[PDB]
């Protein structure tokens, strides 16, 4: 019953250095 | 006597976009 | 219908079906899905709208 995860197609949001 | 190889930095551009609801 | 050595002469019946348009559209786009990965509880899943 916990709330699950969120998905927005966004890249920039994503960027790993 | 001794041959090594020495690392010497490069880098090559690398540009993303988005894909609105994956279509 | 007549067949002589010199004359000839013959029938041809022909149907035609007539399309007309209501809208006409010219500049169009096909859909490609592509989706995203989750990975949810140890297993991976493929999500599509
Ligand atoms: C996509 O993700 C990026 C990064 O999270 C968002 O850009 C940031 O937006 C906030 C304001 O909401 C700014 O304070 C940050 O400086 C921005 N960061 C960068 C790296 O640009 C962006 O708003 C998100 N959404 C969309 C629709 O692009
Ligand atoms: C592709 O982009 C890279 C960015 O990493 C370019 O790298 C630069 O190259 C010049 C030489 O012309 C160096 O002086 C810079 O220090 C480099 N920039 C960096 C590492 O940020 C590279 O030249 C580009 N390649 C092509 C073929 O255009």
């Amino acid at each position: 019953q916990v709330l699950g995860p969120v998905i927005d197609w966004n890249v920039t949001q994503r960027a790993v250095y | 006597s001794l041959r090594m190889q020495h690392p010497v930095p490069k880098y090559v551009e690398v540009n993303m976009t988005s894909i609105p609801q994956g279509v | 219908t007549h067949s002589s050595p010199t004359a000839t002469a013959w029938e041809i019946g022909l149907y035609y079906e007539l399309v007309i348009p209501k809208h006409i559209y010219l500049n169009n786009w096909n859909v490609v899905n592509i989706g995203h990965l989750v990975k949810s509880a140890g297993q991976l899943t493929h999500v599509t709208i």
